[PDB]
């Protein structure tokens, strides 16, 4: 679901990329894949919004956005719709340079 | 079937977004003025939802199907066409705010209306296919 | 380079995904990654633009968009800037539903 | 140095796009009229480039730096600020056509101007760093 935050179940990558956010429109939920953006712990502001949530303090790595099989979206933990503006702005910057 | 329902639902879902964009295009001058006046995106969304919009040419398009034939089942009665006026959802208002200026050119405007019209045709067809054995 | 078309050199996947197009804004070329979209031979039109070029006829799989290392972009073969509007519209569809 | 040139270039490249957006927002009423009248995105882009635009509020902002300090070195003389008017490139017109309506709200407009202003200060300083031995 769009803006839902999912836990990364891959132990090899979960440390650096603990979560990823679904950024794909729900109108396309028929697809077997989802466009997602990984979050990385804090430890280019317009491109990589800062995300302070209950899970911790992260940066959304918009440029590392990727398509993943829908099956790995098995563990939703949060929902980031209050960040919609920042997320869309970052993607627009990455693609349209706005 | 059990898949005719699946197609009708997604036709209505896509039509619901295009319908908001159609209403917006029919009202583009006041729509733009509202958005410019708004001090924030949140306030623009609030103002878009807060007042009914004239249907303009959308009313004639709605004749391509039965009354409220394109209306999603989950849509509350306070939204949609009520007494000849359009009541947007917050999600529809966001779709209007997401429109790029380039969508206002003549051919882009027409392509959007044409897909909305096409869906109204599909929806009206998927409907009559329903019935079929009771 | 934005809308430059690159030959896929990974022999494994190069048959189904022989090329990919960089869709990342040139304002971000300092990044060591590029957002790209794979093309696949024709063997949903709004999401997946059909591409007819000298290299052949392809479907742009915008939903399989992913970020790759910039060193992967070693073999430019064409440019797709005349398809800019279709490509951006497909990305917008995937994300905003429009 | 070398790092300085890289930084100055990147700031000007970014400022160049924001400058066009800021000029467009300063003239948003006739910008949208021109776009709505165009039959296609290509023709809208042609019309945007065809005639120059008044600076509006951008004129005062340019006083934050010496003359043409924000101008990319590669920009041809027929483009940019010329005698109180702005001459857009095709790439700038495309950025204007890629603006979402939400960008017109007060806070979004102010945020864009804030980034552009900050870049002008950044640019003027990077220039001052030159600066160095002749
Ligand atoms: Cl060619
Ligand atoms: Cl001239």
């Amino acid at each position: 679901s769009q803006f839902t935050l999912y836990k990364n179940k891959d132990k090899s990558s979960a440390k650096t990329y603990p979560y990823f956010v679904d950024v794909q429109s729900d109108l396309l939920d028929n697809l077997n894949t989802r466009l997602v953006i990984p979050l990385t712990p804090i430890e280019p502001s317009h491109l990589c919004p800062t995300i302070h949530i209950d899970e911790g303090d992260f940066i959304m790595l918009t440029q590392q956005m990727t398509s993943v099989p829908v099956k790995i979206l098995s563990e939703p933990v949060n929902e980031l719709s209050t960040f919609r503006n920042e997320i869309i702005a970052a993607i627009d910057f990455l693609i349209t340079g706005i | 079937t059990r898949r005719t329902i699946f197609e009708l639902r997604k036709a209505r879902d896509r039509a619901h977004i295009l319908e908001a964009l159609a209403v917006a295009l029919a009202n583009i001058d006041p729509i733009i003025e509202l958005i410019r006046h708004a001090p924030t995106p949140a306030e623009a969304k609030t103002a878009l939802v807060a007042n009914p919009w004239q249907l303009g040419n959308v009313a004639a398009m709605l004749e391509r199907a039965g009354d409220d034939a394109a209306r999603p089942e989950w849509l509350e009665p306070e939204f949609g066409v009520r007494d000849g006026l359009y009541y947007l959802t917050e999600q529809q208002a966001q779709a209007i705010l997401d429109l790029r200026l380039q969508k206002l050119t003549g051919l882009e405007h027409e392509k959007l209306l044409d897909e909305y019209k096409e869906l109204l045709d599909q929806i009206a067809e998927l409907l009559r296919i329903l019935g079929s054995a009771d």
